[PDB]
């Protein structure tokens, strides 16, 4: 079974997920998945065609477990890992504002998403972070956006130039 | 000129014949129903559903989407155009919602247009009939101009609360409903100002400037907690469903219904004011229209979701508790307005019974739908403490 | 005691004062700019009056559609090719309209001045109207036209083909993902002002010429609302001009937005017009130049010079890379015909003359290729031939731009023939131009869209088409066709026999 | 078939070619304005005038007629289809009248239709909002069901008074206005029954049957003189202008305006009844609408006729006096209704002020136009003599 | 707290009790019958629902007219002959719609049962709508057509010609002068059920065949209201069926009403259809037989049998006079072309073949005459010939029936040629049939209408035209014309030079 919307990879993960019945185990597995399969810094592109779907299924399980394990206040103000969401948000915005450059800034923003994206951090704080972190990142990136030549920019990004035709 | 220069394929002999010649003997497929694949909520698919459902290009990783793959361009940082991360609520399909009034754009502006033109006719009849003569001067210059006027800012704020939702809603049907709930709120805010502007034309000395009502809202006591709540719902909530839910199934259902129906609609008549009730009739019609939608999305679709029912109810119960406190405070502060009325206008019993009507309707229409254990006498007693 | 009332301007006079000050009264979206607190709006509307003016337009429109046009069988008397073109035009524009709804809701959140929020709000409601209007065009052709397939399920059958991806970039994600101001530029300052306003009109012309009177009726109605959106776009620039950030970022975001829009529409609009019509209105070459170069890049943009706005630095490259763009693209769209939700046709003899006449050299390149493909039996279901095979046989790989999603075959193209292939953290990336390449290099995490070859790799063609419902109601015949005649329609079986299996062209690089 | 079998000249190549070939190079007359010979009442000829003026085929022997000769077929006896002999009033041109609202059929049904649809929406919000909860049961089951419902027959009676005029009017513009004045009257009457039908649906023991309100109208004391004047304006008047003038510029302007505006509209609110005012708002919007038409006809055209100014005024003063007495009588009887109101509802100081409003309004809008000199004190005095 | 409302049917239930008893509660109009006051109406409508259902129809119609139809230039691409014909059809019908208002107003007064009054009242409003719709048709063709003259002033230019007099007889006076029941029979039982209901539809048919999409848009909408009036007509009979006076007077009033109506429409409608068009739909002989004999005379009248209604005794007589009636009349209409408010045309070759094929003998009589007139130059200004001169030369009188106002010429007609002349108290009267003759002999005083020869006696032709404004905008060219081409239009001078002076043809018996 190799389908677009339904295949063995997706079925396999649905089973693995059904076996996550503890908040701590489930939350840890969601963060691990994000480090392993999301963003251009993912540890691997093996799940490129199904990771978006699988991740949503993992989030569902973490959300459900968190709502059953947490009291009302913690559900609104704590991360699935037991951290205070506001401290994390402020601590991360603090790091963002001290970012020396755009390369340090992208690492902070991208990492923040991989670690705290909603079922982990409450959305209210998370989108407040997106608002603040995204602002600084853009300000650093869009300054003199065209000054660096492509030859030099490819080096800074650190890609391996495979083929150039002109 | 006579026939014009442009030739049209439908009427130009030469072109039409070319077109007719290339046509097939019959349609290349007999399924002439756009949206045939959409699951009908009612007996047969409606025009409302066909023209709306699946308009939003979501991929399958967002519950209910028919597309596939990631978005083509995301925000700096990686945030997706639309994503599950913008709300705490989960569902098996974000496209299940249906506005029970089946409103797509045409039916929506048609009805509001009718209301607009009739409103215009009403005022011209009201002014020409000189009905303003029988309205109590104090009620007019003090309660309508200052207090009803200040309420426009409440509705304006609730309108603005919908801005993020218009951007983050996870489906076409929820986005259209949301957009219409918010648009009806800005409309009410403007009708409050319209009444003030009308009075300024038929009553010598009446100032239509918003300065007085705005000062009441921003610095007065009667609406202080109301304003604090509105400011929070609008700017401190980043979850589009928490916003729509808390606004319509908590704050506006208790505070809004009390102010509009149990205060102005109930007392204006006593002071010879048939003008304000005309506009409040629109506001209440709109409130009940929105309620149907709100109930279908949060209770029929999310609160009764086959897979996430328990979860969603726990979250909504949470949001209800979070927003019921500021709402109670808003009502409590507003109680201060009863002391301003001329003696004998109303008494503690009438005020109490009216509080109970609002609270009982709320428990029946919303609270009970998610098993929120509301104690009606406890809520009313907390509010009455504001009576001076 | 004279009959008196109150109108919209009388209430709008005080709208600006509706907003009030509080600590957290600020936008919820990330942005490099600060929108002026006292920005005003051009049109003084209130909810009630807006509804009335739009309601009047609807009566005329639906009246014509339900009454006279239906009586004239206007839904049928349209050239087959144009009925197919409208499946794409109406449904693809529908998504732009839709995302413009979320886009202006995001701008409404951004503006702090009540009047500027109200300006954006009116567009929020107009884009819902437009979404429903574009839907109605497909709804009408499905109910009354010569071929309902595609018109009736585009919202799901569009997901099969590659052209859809690029559409979501310029008219979906491009409208809502990024700095609100960047989004405003993609939607209003470029999108609508440069392409959609002239486009909507041009479609009504091409439509009338090909017998379609349904589209002019709806699109001409859509056009009457665009003036307001133009003013919003213009007002966005004004509201942020007196801010230091402006001089630092405005022209960069504008240049990026310009290239984004242009990259997709330059080749796609030209392709749909010339190849998707029987009767021609005007050669795209001149249409484009007057549109992008004269009207927008000259008149409009220079009007915004007083606010620091400059002509896009990539404008020159856009023009040079524009001449053959749409011709280069139709070769790919036709070769990949089984992946669409509409029927395509090879240029007929009269058309090839028009093309050659208007684009000297067209025949020596495209003309001959098309003649070879029909000789190979591309129109015949028993030939066992699909133009894609020809690309394989003659070693002409087709890549997908990682940023814009636009398909390109540099080895067999008369326009741009550039190709940059990069490797980054275990993933290969293919770019077709120096602008999109910079976008990816600087913003990797914004562009991770998997292309059709990546998603379809190892899959047999008929299987993808069957899975994504690319069939007509008989469940055998394909929605997409390599010709527009009424007989000899390819079935799912005809494609399966071909045994076409997808492969990712980039994996050939070591 | 897909193309059908009927070929149409506009789209059929062959047929359209033939048509196109027969067309002239340009219009055969540049005057493309229908009704161009009609004298514009305003700056430029309006659509209302173009489509209405001179539709009636009157010959010159009927002031204003453009045709010539007698009618082709008359009544047994010799009475013409239309003739000067059906009304005492005379004029230089029966086509001079103009509805200030410029209502032809389309705009007329458009406005009433919007009102009908909004009405339906309002009742749906009202019922859903439970606003009936704050209404006085006595005022409901007894002043709405019996006394308001009975007034329906009064409006129904005035509706029928228009029948003969719908047959005898001497011009299109006067005929169109007349029909609309009457149609609006039957509408009001049907809305009264509508409200009682609505109450029946939301108030479990409320009977919608017209039995009670009818007996009150046919055998009561409250409306006896009311019903006496109606039966007379309706069946004892054979002159279309007297009927129209006496109904809108005498009776309903005094009795009608008092009952609707000064009684139910002024007192209903005091009983927590915003339902009835919703419908009365329509009757009043309608009243003031018809008013501009009545004024333009009997005053602007006739009362000020270039040749019969004095003559017509004499007849109208005569008519005013003839029906002023039965009208004043209808009021007196109605005064008895105040005695049935719960103690403290209103005092003679208020009723006296409301009566002076109706009288002074009448003298300002009608009486002074034709110069009958009416004394406000005497009238108010004679009416007031009906309270204990 | 259920959302609840109240519909039309729920209010209408109590409408019958709205009326109450009192001494003078009776019709103000003379009548020989008694409408039962328990009579019910078929449709349960109230003023508000009525407005809504009509308002929705107005939307479609005006929307089509203002938008799509105008964009297609529908007002121009119509055959010239038909553009002219619509000046007569719309305006003549307008008067019927207009007098029907007063008529149903009189019937509203006649009915005693509240429901029966309500049925009639609903028609009062419909006829007002129809008056305005027929007016709008002329208004639109004036505004956007190939020849506004006539369309723009028919309300006054129609008084010049003879055809208008007879129209007033069937659709003006016949509708309002006489027993309320006689009028109801002329209007609803005969006029609407036998002629207008089918006619309105047929008009849309001929209109479409001749390029006209305007009339169908408006007339099909009028058609949707006709069911209510048919019912009103039907309920009229049911209301008086139990009154003994009915068995004594109904059938005679119906027969007179039948003859009255067919007397005019039989000639006229067949004339306007076959001679006022280029493209044909169906021979009038076939149409007439179906409408009058089968549908009405058979099916419709039959359902009234149980109520004592029998076929008009004048039925057979109507059928024998019909065959050539319309052909005979066009000779007079064309011969008197200068008295019209429209332009006429002689049959072209294709049409003469069509007339002969459908009416054997047509060419030898009418065909030869028309070619004789054309070769003599009846279409040319400079010929100095108007067909009326040919009638004088060959001694062929043209008379006006004192009752129906229908022009007739005994000596030339291929159809009926009976003529009865009488003198009574110093006045002469001419009759064309036995039924109208009885009508006059029995009710002298109901029929004193002056004919055109009586009023124009001694007057020179050009003076009657100038006096009655039969001129186009330039003040010199005649509205009326003997051809439909754009050149060689006749002027007031071309007529004056003819020195045509009117004479009373009845005086020859002196
Ligand atoms: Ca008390
Ligand atoms: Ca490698
Ligand atoms: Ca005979
Ligand atoms: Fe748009
Ligand atoms: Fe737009
Ligand atoms: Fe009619
Ligand atoms: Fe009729």
């Amino acid at each position: 079974k190799l389908g677009i919307h339904s295949n063995d990879t997706r079925d396999a993960w649905v089973n693995k997920i059904a076996q996550l019945n503890t908040l701590e185990k489930a939350a840890e597995m969601l963060k691990q998945f994000r480090m392993d399969h999301t963003t251009p810094f993912r540890n691997s592109y093996e799940l490129d065609n199904d990771y978006l779907w699988i991740e949503a299924k993992l989030e569902e399980k973490v959300a459900v477990l968190k709502a059953r394990a947490f009291n009302e206040v913690d559900f609104r103000h704590k991360t699935a890992f037991g951290e205070d969401a506001k401290s994390v948000l402020d601590g991360t915005v603090a790091k963002m504002n001290a970012a020396k450059d755009k390369w340090e800034a992208e690492k902070i923003h991208i990492g923040f998403r991989q670690a705290y994206k909603p079922p982990i951090m409450p959305v209210n704080y998370f989108l407040d972070g997106e608002r603040q972190l995204g602002t600084r990142l853009m300000e650093l990136r869009n300054l003199n956006y065209y000054d660096t030549p492509l030859e030099e920019l490819r080096k800074q990004r650190g890609v391996r130039v495979v083929h150039l035709q002109s | 000129s006579m026939l014009g220069e442009r030739r049209r394929g439908l009427t130009d002999p030469e072109m039409a014949a070319v077109i007719l010649k290339a046509l097939p003997e019959a349609p290349l497929d007999g399924n002439n129903k756009m949206g045939y694949f959409v699951t009908p909520r009612w007996k047969r698919l409606t025009e409302y559903e066909a023209l709306t459902v699946y308009a939003q290009p979501n991929a399958d990783w967002i519950a209910g989407g028919l597309d596939w793959g990631d978005w083509t361009q995301k925000f700096h940082g990686g945030r997706p155009s639309w994503g599950n991360e913008t709300t705490e609520l989960r569902t098996v399909d974000w496209f299940k919602h249906r506005d029970p009034l089946r409103r797509w754009h045409a039916p929506y502006v048609k009805d509001k247009a009718e209301e607009w033109r009739y409103t215009d006719r009403f005022l011209q009849g009201y002014s020409a009939d000189g009905q303003i003569r029988a309205m109590n001067p104090t009620w007019r210059d003090e309660f309508i101009n200052r207090y009803w006027g200040a309420f426009l800012f409440n509705e304006y704020g609730l309108f603005n609360a919908h801005s993020q939702g218009a951007r983050e809603a996870l489906s076409d049907v929820t986005r259209v409903s949301l957009a219409f709930w918010g648009f009806d709120k800005i409309d009410i805010a403007q009708m409050i100002q319209l009444e003030r502007g009308f009075l300024a034309k038929i009553v010598p000395g009446f100032d239509e400037s918003t300065a007085v009502p705005k000062a009441e809202w921003t610095n007065g006591e009667v609406y202080k907690s109301a304003r604090l709540a509105v400011e929070g719902l609008w700017q401190e909530v980043f979850d589009w469903n928490e916003s729509a839910f808390s606004v319509h199934a908590v704050y506006d259902a208790l505070f809004g219904q009390f102010v509009r129906r149990e205060f102005f609609q109930r007392l204006a008549p006593r002071f010879g004011d048939n003008l304000t009730p005309f506009f409040i009739n629109q506001a209440q019609t709109y409130f009940q229209i929105a309620k149907q939608g709100v109930q279908d999305l949060y209770y029929n679709c999310l609160g009764d979701d086959p897979e996430f029912s328990d979860y969603n109810r726990t979250v909504m119960r949470n949001w209800t508790g979070k927003w019921l406190e500021p709402t109670i405070a808003a009502l409590r502060d507003f109680m201060g307005l009863f002391a301003k009325l001329p003696a004998g206008t109303t008494d503690k019993e009438e005020i109490t019974a009216s509080l109970y009507r609002v609270v009982d309707d709320w428990i029946e229409d919303y609270a009970s739908r998610i098993d929120f254990k509301a104690d009606r006498d406890q809520i009313v007693k907390a509010v009455l403490a504001g009576l001076k | 005691r004279a009959p008196t009332s109150v109108n919209a301007q009388e209430v709008h006079r005080w709208l600006q004062s509706f907003n009030w000050d509080f600590k957290n009264n600020r936008t919820k979206y990330a942005t490099k700019y600060k929108m002026a607190n006292e920005t005003k709006e051009q049109f003084k509307l209130i909810a009630k009056e807006y509804a009335r003016m739009e309601a009047v337009k609807d009566e005329r429109q639906f009246g014509s559609l339900q009454d006279a046009l239906t009586r004239l069988n206007a839904g049928v008397r349209v050239h087959p090719k144009w009925n197919e073109t409208m499946k794409v035009v109406s449904n693809f524009l529908e998504v732009g309209e839709y995302n413009a709804i979320a886009a202006t809701g995001m701008l409404w959140d951004s503006a702090q001045a009540a009047e500027q929020k109200n300006g954006y709000l009116a567009q929020v409601l107009d884009e819902i109207r437009h979404t429903h209007q574009c839907a109605y065009v497909n709804y009408y052709f499905a109910k009354n036209g010569q071929d309902p397939a595609g018109h009736n399920d585009a919202r799901r059958t569009r997901t099969i083909g590659p052209l859809w991806k690029g559409m979501k970039r310029v008219f979906s994600d491009g409208f809502i993902s990024g700095d609100a101001v960047e989004c405003s530029l993609n939607l209003q300052l470029v999108g609508e002002a440069c392409f959609t306003n002239p486009l909507i009109v041009a479609v009504t012309e091409w439509a009338a010429a090909n017998g379609d009177e349904i589209t002019p009726t709806v699109f001409l109605s859509i056009e009457t609302d665009e003036l307001r959106h133009m003013a919003n776009g213009y007002q966005t620039v004004v509201s942020i001009a007196n801010d230091p950030a402006s001089a630092k970022y405005l022209n960069t975001d504008l240049n990026n937005a310009f290239w984004t829009q242009q990259k997709y529409f330059t080749p796609v609009l030209g392709m749909l017009f010339e190849y998707g019509s029987k009767f021609k209105v005007e050669p795209w070459v001149k249409t484009w130049d007057r549109w992008v170069y004269e009207d927008w890049g000259g008149i409009w943009i220079g009007r915004l010079g007083k606010y620091g706005v400059e002509s896009p630095r990539s404008l020159k490259d856009a023009k040079q890379d524009a001449y053959w763009a749409h011709h280069d693209l139709y070769l790919l769209a036709y070769a990949l015909w089984p992946t669409g939700f509409f029927r395509l046709a090879l240029p007929d003899q009269e058309e090839m003359e028009w093309f050659e006449a208007n684009y000297p050299g067209w025949y020596d390149h495209y003309g001959k290729i098309y003649e070879e493909w029909r000789a190979r039996g591309c129109e015949d279901p028993s030939s066992g031939f699909i133009p894609l095979m020809w690309f394989i046989e003659n070693n002409h790989p087709i890549y997908i731009d990682r940023v814009s999603q636009v398909p390109f075959c540099p080895s067999l193209a008369k326009g741009a023939s550039t190709l940059r292939v990069h490797e980054y953290n275990g993933e290969m990336h293919t770019f077709s131009d120096q602008w999109g390449e910079r976008m990816w290099l600087a913003e990797p995490e914004r562009y991770e869209c998997q292309n059709i070859f990546e998603q379809y790799e190892g899959r047999e063609l008929s299987e993808v088409i069957a899975e994504l419902h690319g069939l007509r109601s008989d469940g055998k015949t394909l929605i997409a066709q390599p010709h527009v005649r009424g007989d000899k329609l390819w079935t799912l079986d005809d494609i399966k026999r071909l045994n076409c299996v997808f492969k990712n062209p980039v994996k050939a690089f070591n």
